């Protein structure tokens, strides 16, 4: 039971739920893009992503702790805060 | 692999007061259990009989166990 | 309401907090996974409609009929995660959270079954006290007359020195001890 | 009754001729000792009571009482020897010399045959846990818990002195083994009322009964640990002993003047329990569930039936026991952190474990779990009052429900939770407070297996 | 101003810190580790164990064990002759006098 | 419409059903920056007296021993003898005082009367 995580797996796994998303082209995001800027999207397109990448990996974000993630990075160090990876 | 050290109070000292406490019950345990077992099987318990005629008992001779009597 | 840096929320902030509740609650009514995907496609089409509105009153008006919206149609018990507050095992392991402190109250006898560990432990506490009177001198020059404002830290700015107020928020118990 | 009083006033040679570090040694050693000893009063008939002199004899009733004091002094001396560290050597031989002192006024006032010999003892018990409160106390409001308890027991027991020489001027004797024989019906007049009442109201005052009941949430509370353990343990049974030996001249007037102070002690376990729900201090909290069973004890005393008796004296070893276990532990959460306050040292099972165990026992022993002498105690009360009245039982259940109650929230609270994060100063427990425990609980879990040496003199 | 002389709080001292094998109940080592043996030996050893064997065969307290044995030898000799096993009078209505009314 | 929710003793209005929550009022906004102050100043004295590594005992908390003495030792200096307070102790103290007495007394003298008759049944009652 529980299978450990690492950041290559966390990285893998929210650029896969970020790839199967219609709203953004699969050959231009990255680890770094931006949403409102790079990518073109709105408050709700944000807001829907952070509800998959918290259906995705079954734990809750805060909404205080959600507006503030804009970038895959930010999302990846999130999830590797709140489950204490690489120790 | 993958071992993690688990932060857990100091259990040193209350297994140490477990340790002398089951060890000075037992250090007068035994002997007293081995003594009643003696008790019992070599001098044994004592029995019912009706009073001689002018025999007067003692007022340790009115009871069964030897360490009762004592 | 309650937040540590800013004192107040935003009229986006409310905005974003009652699209998420409301999607979570009809997630919660509408159990498979099609029917979900219709009914948020409906949710999102309905809050998309009112989204240029530059009206602030109308806006605010809209906020609280939606407000009401949802508390006449929100499920009596809707789905909350295994860790979330008010889930099945939320503070499930707070028995097991044994506080750092307590391996200082150690008998040198279990001591000395982790040389390496305690070791690593001694230079870290040597790093701590070392850098706390910096730390505290950082943050007594930063903080403006009058008490800081918000409950923000700042950061280290130079070079070899850490954050300020750093142990108890580096050194917590992990989520699975 | 010499062959326990004179090695007793022999323990005041011992303290002050001995070393500046081999005090408490001594002292607990010989005290052990003479506990020990303190068994050879078993020597109960079913028919006689063992009467040693003209002035001193020992019954069933007064002989658990007897040996709950022999054993309770050298825990005292265990307990009280980590606060008193720094003291002064005079000061602590002081300590001790009268720890030992009060030993003595108690081992003579449960043997006492004469009645005025046993006031006389039983309010030069007073000057004591006077002393001892009002002096090795921590707290500014010792000075005033201290008059509060003196004024109190002095106020009630000053017409029980002016009633016994007027019974003995009447009679012609106050001993106890005459007045068994020689006792006579005491007919409903004013003048027997009073009678009645100054007879009563010492030890009403000393159990205490709900309503003057205001001296124990100070004098439990300001005084030392040493001084909560006497005054918890024993010195709130003087006032039963007293109503069990002074009930037999007042007949049949008792059975219409006890109604108030059944309506008073029936309602007032209720209203304490309740009071020991709301509790914001631990100590307060024990006091004033020592108040609650106590005033099962007064209704028990003030029916006057057998497994009221029986029930009463099981309760009052069981209570004082329970009562003395449960100071200690908040005692030894007051030297971990300083205050007294519930809500602040919380979570302590992740950091003293074996210390939670114990607290679950006292706390399971607080709310009567069977089989232990509290529940046999609290039982037989429930029986013969059950006897008495049939809403008793009502008023039974919902008293034992709220002791539930408040023993769990006890326990929950101090121990169970997310621990106190700025507090890391929890020291792992020493032997000695572990010893102390088991001294507490042992003898208590032993009982169980022969409760029949706890059951008063009517078994 | 300034208040009148008086020693600040002293701060509490661990009992663990010089002593790791502290029992707590001396500074000193030896007269705490021999206070430990003290109340260890004289307290479980001697006063529970011995005081449980002492409690365990008292020699027939309150006469419980002879009251059986002579309702025995009572229940049987009434039994044997037709007797009633117990009258509803303690004692004899023949030497006693009523009050004439 | 939807029925209004209507907020009780035991069930307060929610926070999002506030129509004072949506207040963007200038003083509205200074309070909570006061509000925000305050507890930003406290949480800096307590994480200050928390983080320090020379520390090894309890963070007082005065706000906590000012909640111990005003649920205690305050009470009866702040007590006024008046017409609210005698009502209710008399009340709370007499009242259910003198409701068990006649309660208790009359049920055994209705048992005492019942017994000297002899028409309750005693038959194997020989403990009490
Ligand atoms: C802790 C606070 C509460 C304490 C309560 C203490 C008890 C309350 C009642 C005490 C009454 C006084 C002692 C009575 C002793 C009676 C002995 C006796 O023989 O009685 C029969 C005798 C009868 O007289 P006699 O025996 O001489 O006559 C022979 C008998 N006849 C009458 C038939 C001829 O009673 C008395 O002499 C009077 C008794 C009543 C006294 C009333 C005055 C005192 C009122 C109560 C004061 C209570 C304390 C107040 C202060 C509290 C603190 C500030
Ligand atoms: C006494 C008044 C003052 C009170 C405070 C006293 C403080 C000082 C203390 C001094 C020493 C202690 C004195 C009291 C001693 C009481 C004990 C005692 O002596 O008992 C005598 C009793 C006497 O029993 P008895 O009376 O039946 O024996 C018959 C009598 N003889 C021996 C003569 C034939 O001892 C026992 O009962 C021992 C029985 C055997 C041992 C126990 C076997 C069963 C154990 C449990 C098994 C598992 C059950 C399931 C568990 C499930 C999980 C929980
Ligand atoms: C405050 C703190 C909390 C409480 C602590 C304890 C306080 C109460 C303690 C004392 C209680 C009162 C005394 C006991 C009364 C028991 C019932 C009784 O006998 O009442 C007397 C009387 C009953 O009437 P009756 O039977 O006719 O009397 C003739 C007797 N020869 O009754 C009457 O006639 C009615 C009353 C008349 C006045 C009585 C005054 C003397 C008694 C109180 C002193």
């Amino acid at each position: 039971d529980a299978p450990p995580l690492t950041l290559e797996g966390i990285k893998d796994r929210v650029l896969y739920v970020l790839k199967l998303y219609d709203k953004i082209d699969p050959e231009k995001l990255s680890v770094n893009s931006h949403f409102m800027k790079d990518l073109g999207l709105d408050s709700l397109d944000q807001v829907e992503i952070i509800m998959a990448m918290e259906d995705e990996f079954g734990f809750e974000i805060p909404d205080i702790d959600a507006e503030k993630l804009m970038c895959p990075q930010e999302i990846v160090d999130y999830i590797a805060d709140k489950k204490d990876v690489y120790e | 692999g993958k071992r993690l050290f688990i932060i857990k109070p100091s259990g040193f000292y209350d297994k140490r007061f477990l340790k002398l406490l089951r060890f000075y019950i037992l250090l007068t345990g035994i002997p007293v259990v081995i003594g009643i077992t003696l008790i019992n099987v070599f001098i044994g318990e004592a029995e019912l009989a009706e009073i001689p005629e002018g025999y007067v008992p003692e007022h340790w001779e009115y009871f069964k166990h030897p360490i009762s009597r004592w | 309401a309650f937040l540590p840096s800013a004192a107040y929320l935003t009229h986006q902030q409310k905005v974003l907090q009652l699209y998420k509740r409301a999607l979570r609650h009809l997630e919660s009514r509408c159990v498979h996974r099609d029917k979900y995907r219709y009914f948020a496609c409906l949710l999102r089409a309905r809050f998309d409609e009112h989204k240029n509105e530059k009206d602030m009153v109308k806006a605010t008006q809209l906020l609280r009929e939606a407000e009401k919206e949802f508390w006449h149609g929100q499920h009596p018990q809707p789905y909350i995660f295994p860790e979330s507050p008010g889930g099945t095992s939320y503070e499930r392991y707070e028995c097991y959270k044994v506080p750092e402190w307590c391996l200082d109250d150690w008998h040198p006898s279990e001591k000395a079954m982790y040389p390496d560990y305690f070791a690593k432990r001694e230079q870290w506490k040597k790093l701590r006290r070392e850098s706390w009177e910096r730390e505290v001198k950082q943050l007594q020059e930063e903080t403006p007359v009058g008490g800081p404002r918000t409950e923000a830290l700042p950061p280290a700015r130079k070079q070899g020195d850490l954050p300020p107020l750093w142990w108890h928020i580096v050194t917590r118990p992990r989520e699975r001890p | 009754m010499l062959k326990y009083i004179i090695p007793t006033m022999m323990l005041m040679p011992l303290t002050w001729l001995s070393k500046n570090s081999m005090i408490w040694i001594n002292t607990t050693l010989h005290s052990l000792l003479i506990s020990l000893t303190s068994l050879l009063l078993l020597n109960q008939f079913g028919d006689n009571s063992l009467n040693f002199s003209l002035t001193f004899f020992s019954d069933s009733l007064s002989t658990p009482l007897l040996i709950l004091t022999m054993w309770l002094l050298p825990l005292m001396l265990m307990a009280s020897q980590h606060h008193l560290s720094k003291e002064n050597l005079a000061r602590k031989k002081l300590f001790i010399s009268m720890l030992i002192l009060l030993q003595l006024f108690l081992i003579m006032t449960f043997t006492a045959t004469e009645l005025i010999f046993f006031y006389i003892m039983f309010e030069a018990t007073l000057v004591p846990t006077l002393i001892i409160i009002t002096r090795w106390g921590n707290q500014t409001e010792r000075l005033n818990a201290g008059l509060y308890f003196l004024f109190y027991t002095l106020a009630g027991s000053l017409p029980l002195l002016v009633a016994l020489i007027y019974i003995q001027n009447t009679m012609g004797s106050l001993n106890f083994l005459i007045l068994q024989y020689w006792v006579q019906p005491m007919p409903n007049s004013w003048s027997n009322t009073f009678m009645w009442l100054a007879c009563m109201m010492a030890f009403m005052v000393k159990m205490p009964l709900y309503g003057l009941h205001l001296w124990l949430p100070k004098a439990h509370v300001e005084a030392p640990i040493a001084g909560s353990m006497v005054l918890a343990a024993i010195l709130l049974k003087l006032g039963g002993y007293g109503m069990m030996r002074i009930t037999l001249l007042l007949n049949p007037i008792t059975d219409f003047m006890a109604y108030p102070f059944i309506m008073l002690s029936l309602w007032g376990m209720i209203m304490t329990s309740s009071i020991c729900l709301r509790q914001t201090d631990l100590k307060s909290l024990i006091a004033y569930s020592s108040v609650s069973h106590m005033a099962l004890v007064i209704v028990a005393i003030l029916i006057q039936t057998p497994w009221s008796y029986m029930g009463a004296t099981a309760l009052m070893i069981a209570h004082g026991l329970t009562s003395s276990m449960l100071f200690c532990l908040a005692n030894s959460n007051y030297e971990r952190v300083h205050s007294r306050t519930m809500i602040l040292a919380r979570g302590l099972q992740t950091l003293l474990p074996l210390m939670a165990a114990w607290w679950l026992l006292a706390s399971l022993t607080n709310l009567a779990l069977p089989p232990s002498i509290n529940l046999i105690g609290e039982l037989f009360v429930v029986m013969s009052t059950f006897s008495w009245s049939n809403i008793t039982i009502i008023l039974m259940g919902l008293n034992m429900v709220i002791t539930a109650l408040y023993s769990l929230y006890m326990l929950i609270t101090t121990q169970r939770g997310k621990h106190t994060h700025h507090i890391n100063n929890i020291l792992p427990s020493f032997t000695r407070e572990n010893a102390l425990m088991s001294l507490h609980m042992l003898p208590l879990l032993l009982l169980s297996l022969n409760p029949k040496i706890i059951l008063g003199p009517l078994y | 101003t300034l208040r009148w002389q008086e020693d600040p709080e002293p701060e509490d001292e661990n009992l663990y810190e010089k002593n790791p094998d502290s029992h707590g109940y001396d500074k000193d080592p030896a007269v705490d580790v021999w206070n430990m043996r003290v109340v260890f030996f004289f307290g479980f050893s001697i006063v529970l164990v011995l005081g449980s064997t002492f409690v365990a065969y008292l020699p027939d307290y309150r006469m419980q064990e002879w009251a059986r044995r002579e309702a025995e030898r009572l229940v049987k000799y009434r039994e044997a002759h037709g007797l009633p096993l117990m009258e509803s009078n303690c004692f004899d209505p023949s030497k006693i006098q009523l009050p004439e009314d | 419409s939807f029925p209004k929710y209507e907020p009780s003793r035991l069930a307060s209005l929610p926070t999002t059903l506030d129509p004072a929550e949506y207040d963007i009022s200038s003083e509205t906004r200074k309070a909570q920056a006061e509000r925000l102050a305050i507890r930003s100043r406290l949480k800096r004295e307590y994480q200050l007296q928390y983080n320090d590594p020379s520390r090894r005992g309890v963070v007082e908390d005065p706000a906590l021993i000012r909640w111990t003495c005003a649920r205690s030792a305050n009470v009866y200096p702040n007590f006024r003898p008046n017409t609210k307070t005698s009502l209710l102790g008399a009340l709370f103290g007499i009242g259910p005082l003198i409701f068990w007495y006649y309660v208790f007394k009359t049920d055994r003298d209705r048992k005492e009367k019942l017994i000297q008759e002899g028409k309750l049944d005693r038959t194997f009652n020989i403990s009490y």
